[PDB]
RNA sequence: ACCACACGUCCCCGAAUACAGCAUAGUGCUGGAGUACUCCUUGGAAUUAAGCAUAUGAGUAAAGGAAGGAAAAGAAACUAACGAGGAUUCCCGUAGUAGCGGCGAGUGAACAGGGAACAGUCCAACAGUGUAAUUCUCAAAUGAGAAGUUGUCAAAAGGAAGAA
RNA sequence: GGUAAUGCACAGUGAAGAGGUGGCAGUGUGCAUCUAAGACUAAAUACAACAGGAGACCGAUAGCAAAGAAGUAGGUUGACCG
RNA sequence: AGGCGAGCGCCAUGAUCAUCACGACACACUUGUUUAAGGAC
């Protein structure tokens, strides 16, 4: 969830998934923060709260 | 639920002890005695140096034309408590005797 | 003996001597500049049990505050919100108009503690105080065996830490059922202690 | 660098002497204008009292009594305490105002005087009125340095003597009825006038 | 040869200062950086109520000030009505309770009872008057001077253990 | 939470030496418990940078953005972005 | 403490505290008329 990313909206044939704010890279108007997406975050990230005992 | 169930009757019962009467602490030193009377003579200069504040000027003279009810109204207004204005005026009444 | 007699005196604050004097003082403090240095204590009793001693070291500055409540800081009364939150004037500061004046000595006399302070005076605009100041760094200070504890590291900064006996009123700090606030320490304190979800090993 | 006329002084305004330059001025301009306010108005009867001191003259006859009580110096001090203890208890004059409110207290003190120019007035107000009520006679002197240069060291505000030795006696009786006159005789009548503005 | 421990040397800009404010008999001190955690101010809206204006999110985010290895708090102008207890902080609990609330949505503490760790003290009021006995400087082997009577001055070395 | 005011402020007003409190407004009267408006305090509690030890964790489109000269190559007039 | 109409209200004037205009001084406050001008507005 690094990045600074945003949407492009509809009417541009492209697929409304947020998008990398950048320029001078490869990685401008790449695919950001969803779970489909290379380097994006993951579904139900794991966490500490989990119950690891049993009684 | 484990509430409520005793009247009030037998909630106010009681266990009976043997008590222990308390020490009085009525006796007051020579030096105890001394202290007192020089912080009571103290007050005395600061009235003489100084004399009275506007409130009790008015108050006094409510008092000669025995307002007593006026003035009881005013002193409740000016101290806030009833208590305070009833001492204050025990105090002014003295003071002009 | 004579500090008692000071006292009563200083007690009488409608009498025709102190009535004088009040008048008299007010008119000079408003004529010197905001924050500026006195000659020693205007009241020797006052002062005496808040902590001072004519010894070297120690020091008495005098401050001024204008007086009333403080408005929100809006252009045009415009505050991009909700009705309720639209309130401009009428409203008045959580801490007294004393912790200001503790906080502003503090900043011009960077290189000593700020002890405690008292009231010396109002009139229509101002209100008047004397705050007592003492330095570290002064070899009769350090030796001394009653305000040497002030050399501390952690006595940096008081009056910036509601520590003060000015700045410590605003808190809500005290004893008993109508105190709940501030059990812990502080009102934050408090907050955590009741927001905070506990999970044990065996549960 | 010229020093200012009265006139000039009464005619600036001292918010409006602001640089770090002109700041000994500004404290000259406040201390004139609050010597003219000063003398405006009217004084309550008891600040009113300290308006009143001795001559040059009848400070001279007091000063020529007292001086014969001088206080020990440290360099005196340390003598004595190589030596023993020899002869009467001496008679010393006494300093300070924590000592002497003691004294007047335990009605030891027999007179008494006091400096006017004390500032804050606070800490002398109520010594002519405690006098009065314990029955002892006193004095008021122009300033504090007149008071030290009797006992021969720094400026004090009152100065107090509890005892007389017979050579002395029959001078001392006519110097506190000179004081009885001016001061405590007239302090009923006193209390009650209030200080006109000064012409 | 090479390595490890310490020291010496350490260009220009930068708080950047041949400066600003401030204290003492004098020497001086502050300023900038860092701010996860602690203390003091200032103070939203999206959102929930299937609409919305009180209310909620929340005394939270954001912005300012300040300190330490922790910080804050702390020895009752305290609870309780028992046959009573006894500083502060932390854990289990009273309790999603007594109550607050377009009595709607939602909010919401305290004493007890069981434990961890335990410690109490200072200033003012109130200092030898047959002598300020008190702090500092230079000299000297016993003198000069500064602060102070608007009040100075209320006592012990010392140790083997413990840990990394 | 504090409900005919739980705490904090501002303006008017302003005490007594004896006062404060006993979860519902007022007046009176016994009873119980404390002493505000000055100060200091250890231990038991919280958590970055940096160092050390562990793991039913991930295995180069994963795991920190970054397993190589990574906040680098490169980019914005700029704040900033990567 | 006076006076009127078949002790009542009404008409006379004499003591006790605030108090609204008007004057005349200078002390707060105001203005580069400043060794000065205003003025409790
Ligand atoms: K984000
Ligand atoms: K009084
Ligand atoms: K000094
Ligand atoms: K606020
Ligand atoms: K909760
Ligand atoms: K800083
Ligand atoms: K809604
Ligand atoms: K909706
Ligand atoms: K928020
Ligand atoms: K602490
Ligand atoms: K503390
Ligand atoms: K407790
Ligand atoms: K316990
Ligand atoms: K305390
Ligand atoms: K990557
Ligand atoms: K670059
Ligand atoms: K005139
Ligand atoms: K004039
Ligand atoms: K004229
Ligand atoms: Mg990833
Ligand atoms: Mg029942
Ligand atoms: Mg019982
Ligand atoms: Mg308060
Ligand atoms: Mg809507
Ligand atoms: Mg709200
Ligand atoms: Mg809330
Ligand atoms: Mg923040
Ligand atoms: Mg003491
Ligand atoms: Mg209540
Ligand atoms: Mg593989
Ligand atoms: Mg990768
Ligand atoms: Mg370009």
């Amino acid at each position: 969830m690094r990045h600074s990313a945003k949407s492009w909206g509809t009417g541009r044939a492209m697929a409304r998934v947020p998008r990398v704010r950048a320029g001078g890279t490869r990685r401008a108007g790449q695919g950001a923060n969803a779970n489909f997406c290379r380097g994006g975050r993951m579904f139900a990230p794991t966490n500490v709260n989990r119950r690891w005992n049993r009684k | 639920m484990k509430i409520n169930k005793l009247n009030n009757a037998s909630k106010a019962l009681s266990y009976p002890v043997k008590k222990l009467a308390k020490t009085e602490k009525a006796p007051l030193t020579e030096k105890q005695q001394r202290s007192k009377e020089l912080k009571k003579f103290a007050m005395s200069i600061a009235r003489e140096v100084g004399g009275l504040a506007p409130y009790e000027l008015r108050a006094t003279e409510l008092l000669r034309r025995d307002e007593d009810k006026r003035c009881k109204k005013f002193m409740k207004k000016r101290l806030g408590s009833l208590k305070m204005a009833k001492k204050k005026i025990e105090l002014l009444a003295e003071e002009m005797r | 003996g004579y500090l008692q007699y000071l006292k009563e005196i200083r007690r009488d604050k409608q009498s025709s001597v102190m009535r004088y004097l009040l008048r008299v003082r007010c008119w000079e403090y408003r004529q010197n500049t905001a924050i500026h240095r006195a000659s020693g204590p205007t009241y020797l009793d006052k002062a005496r049990m808040l902590g001072y001693r004519n010894i070297p070291g120690m020091c008495i500055f005098r401050a001024r505050v204008r007086r009333g409540a403080r408005p929100k800081k809006v252009l045009k009364g415009n505050t991009h919100g909700k009705p309720s939150k639209s309130g401009v004037y009428q409203r008045k500061p959580a801490k007294r108009l004393q912790a200001f004046a503790e906080i502003r000595v503090g900043r011009k006399c960077s290189n000593m503690r700020v002890f405690n302070s008292y009231w010396v005076g109002q009139d229509r605009v101002y209100k008047y105080f004397e705050v007592i100041m003492v330095d570290p760094y002064c070899d009769r200070i350090k030796n001394d065996k009653k305000i040497n504890w002030l050399c501390k590291p952690v006595m940096k900064h008081r009056e910036a830490r509601g520590l003060t006996n000015g700045t410590k009123t605003s808190r809500g700090l005290g004893k008993g059922i109508r105190y709940n606030q501030t059990k812990g320490g502080s009102k934050r304190a408090a907050w955590r202690n009741r927001n905070t979800q506990s999970l044990r090993r065996y549960r | 660098d010229i020093q200012l006329t009265k006139k000039q002084l009464l005619s600036m305004n001292p918010r409006k002497l602001t640089n770090k330059a002109q700041m000994d001025t500004r404290k000259e301009v406040i201390a004139t204008r609050k010597e003219a306010l000063v003398n405006a108005i009217k004084l309550p009867p008891a600040l009113n009292q300290f308006t009143n001191y001795l001559s040059e003259e009848d400070l001279k006859e007091v000063s020529d009594i007292l001086s014969k009580f001088r206080p020990e110096t440290r360099k005196e001090r340390k003598q004595r305490l190589q030596n023993e203890r020899k002869g009467p208890k001496p008679i010393i004059v006494k300093q300070g105002i924590k000592h002497v409110t003691k004294l007047i207290e335990e009605k030891k003190a027999k007179f008494v005087l006091i400096a006017c120019d004390v500032d804050p007035i606070e800490v002398v107000l109520y010594l002519p009125t405690l006098c009065v009520k314990m029955g002892i006679p006193y004095a008021l002197v122009k300033t504090k340095e007149d008071l030290g240069k009797i006992i021969k060291k720094k400026p004090t505000t009152c100065l107090c003597l509890c005892d007389v030795s017979s050579d002395i006696k029959s001078k001392f009786e006519n110097v506190i009825a000179k004081c009885n006159g001016q001061f405590k005789d007239n302090y009923e009548s006193a209390m009650k006038v209030w200080g006109s503005p000064k012409e």
